[PDB]
């Protein structure tokens, strides 16, 4: 009993080890206040550029 | 004028505003008898944002 047991447990536990359980997920967020993308102003002869 | 427009949540509209507007510099305009002349407006330049 004991023996068959331990061997059964044992195989057991490295046939589940393919299991792969981490996973990524995708949030979207939209903003109300201000533009999303990198900003640009024109001074009378020049772009310039905010971050 | 050249505009880039957005909604805000708050039932607001923000607009990144360019404005060029005037009238052509015109020395050739020489008459004196030309005292009707056409309204001279200046020439302006404004970029701004506003909401």
């Amino acid at each position: 009993y004991v023996d068959m047991v331990v061997n059964a447990a044992t195989m057991m536990d490295k046939q589940n080890d393919g299991i792969e359980l981490g996973r990524q997920k995708i949030g979207v967020m939209r903003l109300n206040n201000t533009f999303v993308g990198d900003r640009t102003y024109n001074l009378r002869d020049q772009k310039m550029v905010i971050p | 004028i050249r505009v880039l427009p957005r909604f805000s949540a708050d039932g607001q509209i923000e607009m990144s505003l360019d404005i060029e507007d005037g009238n052509d510099k015109t020395p050739q305009s020489d008459t004196t008898t030309s005292v009707d002349a056409l309204p001279e407006v200046g020439r302006t330049l404004i970029s701004t944002i506003a909401r």
